[PDB]
RNA sequence: CCCGGCGAGGGGAGUGAAAAAGAACCUGAAACCGUGUACGUACAAGCAGUGGGAGCACGCUUAGGCGUGUGACUGCGUACC
């Protein structure tokens, strides 16, 4: 036993930009 | 201006300007505050954001992430490594004018007379260096919580008093403002008066 | 001289949640919401101590009118009648008398009718 | 005369300011600096 | 039998044995007060005022209690202008028991 | 000693000054989640408050329109920074 602690957890961080979509655009 | 000797019945003539003058409350207060300040071990510190251990990588960018902007993991808003205005060791002592100190001693001593807390004797000493011996004497004099000031640094008297919590022994040269206040009664030898008198004059 | 805040902060928050009992939802549970609710309670409370004095007089006036017209005179003339008869019984008392003693009120209508003619 | 019967001369221990401590103090928020501009800033202001 | 009288800069309709709460009167809690300015007396029959006040009309009463009413909180609050106050108030009163309506 | 998969969890007894000190073990807040009694609500529209204010339920108001709870109707009312 009952340690109950498998997880690090050490949760991951995404970065940075997949989508840069417009527009205004000028 | 005469202070009556306890048992010898030989009154002692003292300077009214030293032992017979008015109580200056504002002055005495200032000297007692500075003595207590003068007794500090100004010993402390904390860590500034410069002294917290860690590195100065930006934890995560000036833009694009949904989080609040960061610059240092040691920012004082952050958990760990706070202390915006960390302490240094410092000197808490204050200046006192020579004259303001002496003026203050005289006012307190003059009050002691008026409140019957000052006790004059021809002699004050003990035989063997046994606290028990002193204890017997003090009961006999009807004294309990008391400061003893003697003519010379008497050693037997000095040794016998050390374990008695309500008793302290002092030579005239080593007196201080707060001790003269901190005890119910104060005992001085004839010799002790003459030395204190010359000192304040 | 490090000061820990837990004891004082709880007491200050508890006073507010106590003033907010009976409010709906977060307003009686959640400090941030309760605090805004308790102030506004105070704002309204102050104001309606002024308003309360307005509402009651309008009620007394409205009732005297009905009772006055029952004895065959309008409010405006009845009051004028009482003034010129130097009757100074106020409308709190008159509206009370209008309800519980219709015969005494009729006697005040005559008193005010005599003066007015 | 005891260590708990001594008190300061009248008017001699003025309490001094503590800024940014709410409405009642009278100097909560902004801290006597007004709003914005060079004088309002950390380290902010001009030389002799 | 009831009567009408002025005392707290306000008027009250009262009968014998009734207790009525007035503005503060400077009278000890066992002494007797008279109200000699009475706006109406009504019994089987009813004598009302012409000249303000009943001619032969006197109300006698006994002071029973001085005290203060339940506390009320005053709040002032000017939104967005960094301004607020709070304040307390308790209003004084005297309670009197009507012991005689003299017609 | 029981229920219980020769289970996990319980419920008993016993130890223990006290197990609601019993191994996610000193005390043990709110957010949040629960069960239990009281009152309210399926014709009534809005910073949900406050000023009135009927009815019902408690505590007798322990003889007297008193304390609490709830509170239909209605009047005033566009949160903070």
């Amino acid at each position: 036993e009952q340690k109950l602690i498998s997880e690090e957890d050490l949760f991951s961080t995404p970065v940075w930009i997949s989508q840069a979509q417009g527009i205004r655009a000028g | 201006m005469e202070l009556v000797l306890k048992d010898a019945q030989s009154a002692l003539t003292v300077s009214e300007t030293t032992f017979g003058r008015d109580f200056n409350e504002a002055l005495v207060h200032q000297v007692v505050v500075a003595y207590a300040a003068g007794a500090r071990q100004g010993t402390r510190a904390q860590k500034t954001r410069a002294e917290v251990t860690g590195s100065g990588k930006k934890p995560w960018r000036q833009k694009g992430t949904g989080r609040a902007r960061s610059g240092s993991i040691k920012s004082p808003i952050w958990r760990s490594g706070g202390v915006t205005f960390a302490a240094r060791p410092q000197d808490h002592s204050q200046k006192v004018n020579k004259k303001m100190y002496r003026g203050a001693l005289k006012s307190i001593l003059s009050e002691l007379v008026r409140q019957d807390r000052l006790i004059v004797v021809e002699k004050f000493s003990v035989e063997a260096p046994k606290t028990k011996l002193l204890a017997q004497k003090l009961k006999d004099m009807a004294l309990e919580d008391v400061l003893i000031i003697t003519g010379e640094l008497d050693e037997n008297l000095f040794l016998a008093a050390r374990n008695l919590h309500k008793v302290d022994v002092r030579d005239a040269t080593g007196i201080d403002p707060v001790s003269l206040i901190a005890f119910d009664k104060v005992v001085m030898t004839a010799d002790a008066v003459k030395q204190v008198e010359e000192m304040l004059a | 001289a490090r000061v820990k805040r837990g004891v004082i902060a709880r007491a200050r928050h508890k006073k507010i949640l106590k003033q907010a009992k009976g409010y709906y939802g977060a307003r009686s549970r959640v400090y941030r919401v309760a605090f805004q609710a308790v102030i506004k309670a105070g704002q309204y409370a102050y104001r309606d101590r002024r308003q309360r004095k307005r509402q009651f007089r309008q009620l007394w006036i409205a009732r005297i009118n009905a009772a006055a017209r029952q004895n065959g005179i309008s409010y405006s003339k009845f009051i004028n009648g009482l003034k010129k008869a130097s009757v100074e019984i106020d409308r709190k008392i008159l509206a009370d008398i209008a309800v519980f003693d219709k015969v005494a009120f009729t006697a005040l209508v005559e008193k005010a009718k005599a003066a007015l003619a | 005369m005891r260590l708990n019967t001594l008190s300061p001369a009248e008017g001699s221990k003025k309490a001094g300011k503590r800024l940014g401590r709410g409405i009642g103090s009278g100097l909560g928020k902004t801290g006597g600096r007004g709003h914005k501009g060079q004088k309002s800033r950390s380290g902010g202001g001009v030389r002799r | 039998m009831y009567a009408v009288f002025q005392s707290g800069g306000k008027q009250h309709r009262v009968s014998e044995g009734q207790t009525v709460r007035l503005e503060k009167l400077d009278i000890a809690t066992g002494e007797t007060v008279e109200f000699a300015e009475v706006l109406m007396i009504a019994n089987g029959e009813e004598v009302k005022i012409g000249v303000p006040f009943v001619d032969g009309g006197v109300i006698k009463a006994e002071v029973v209690a001085h005290g203060r009413g339940e506390k009320v909180k005053i709040v002032k609050f000017r939104r967005r202008k960094h301004y607020r106050k709070q304040q307390g108030h308790r209003q004084w009163f005297t309670d009197v028991k009507i012991t005689g309506i003299s017609a």
